[PDB]
């Protein structure tokens, strides 16, 4: 679980 | 890698900040569970699943693997000099960026309560 866009 | 994915989004959706996609619905960002709340969330679920698959490749780490790609004149392309890991990850990112571009953005679905709503 880290990020996007 | 995540830096490259950000750039893909900036190139296909120059209308909104990349951060808008970093914490949306049940799948965009951290979350990886429950019922996708809308079309955009479904784009992210496919993307999350696509990374899980790429991870099956020996030494392949989707968040960190640097691939080769181009974004110009309205076109996003994963280049031919990618190894199996780079090619898969590049494709996952590319398909998600295109998906994001055609999906409606509902401000109500930004930053929702994952624990209560993504079970
Ligand atoms: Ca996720």
């Amino acid at each position: 679980v880290a990020f996007r866009s | 890698n995540l830096y490259q994915f950000k750039n893909m989004i900036q190139c296909t959706v120059p209308s909104r900040s990349w951060a808008d996609f970093a914490d949306y619905g049940c799948y965009c960002g951290k979350g990886g569970s429950g019922t996708p709340v809308d079309d955009l969330d479904r784009c992210c679920q496919t993307h999350d699943n696509c990374y899980n698959e790429a991870e099956n490749i020996s030494g392949c780490r989707p968040y960190f693997k640097t691939y080769s790609y181009e974004c110009t004149q309205g076109t996003l392309t994963c280049k031919g000099d990618n190894n199996a890991c780079a090619a898969s990850v590049c494709d996952c990112d590319r398909l998600a960026a295109i998906c994001f571009a055609g999906a409606p953005y509902n401000d109500a679905n930004y930053n929702i309560d994952l624990k209560a709503r993504c079970n």
